């Protein structure tokens, strides 16, 4: 039980971790989209 | 833990609500509405707000 | 809004044009702006070569 209970630990703090870096990887990658896009629009504009 | 799609879902989900159409209104239409986030040209001054 | 009017009239040679342009073109970064800064770029020089 004792062997069970740590393992429940480190599945929850490796649950947490994970969704600590999805949070991240996705906050990154809207702000990314969003970047691109604005740097599309002005690319095209500054191009005409 | 996640439980939403960036901030899409809220607005997708509120502009879907109070819609006042009778029809399809695919999700598409929603999604490209709700994913400006550079220009207004969705959002204007609008006098008339129910069916004729 | 302005463009067009007495006191804005297109043209090469008004003085604020070129002021509007000489900001316009000191913040413009063309990398990470907001598009309303290249969107006055361009209609301010299109205005600008409006005769």
């Amino acid at each position: 039980q004792e062997e069970v209970i740590a393992l429940f630990e480190k599945c929850r703090n490796k649950y947490k971790e994970g969704q600590k870096k999805y949070m991240e990887i996705d906050e990154a990658l809207n702000r990314l989209h969003n970047s691109l896009k604005a740097r599309d629009q002005n690319y095209k504009n500054a191009e005409k | 833990k996640s439980i939403v799609i960036t901030s899409n879902t809220v607005a997708k989900s509120e502009l879907q609500k109070s819609i006042k159409f009778s029809g399809s209104i695919p999700e598409i239409y929603l999604d490209v509405v709700t994913k400006e986030t550079i220009s207004d040209k969705y959002k204007d001054w609008h006098f008339i707000s129910k069916n004729c | 809004t302005m463009y067009g009017s007495k006191f804005i009239p297109f043209g090469p040679k008004c003085q604020v044009t070129e002021y509007f342009k000489d900001c316009i073109l000191d913040i413009s970064n063309e990398t990470t702006n907001d598009v309303e800064i290249s969107i006055l770029k361009g209609i301010l020089n299109l205005f600008s070569k409006i005769r």
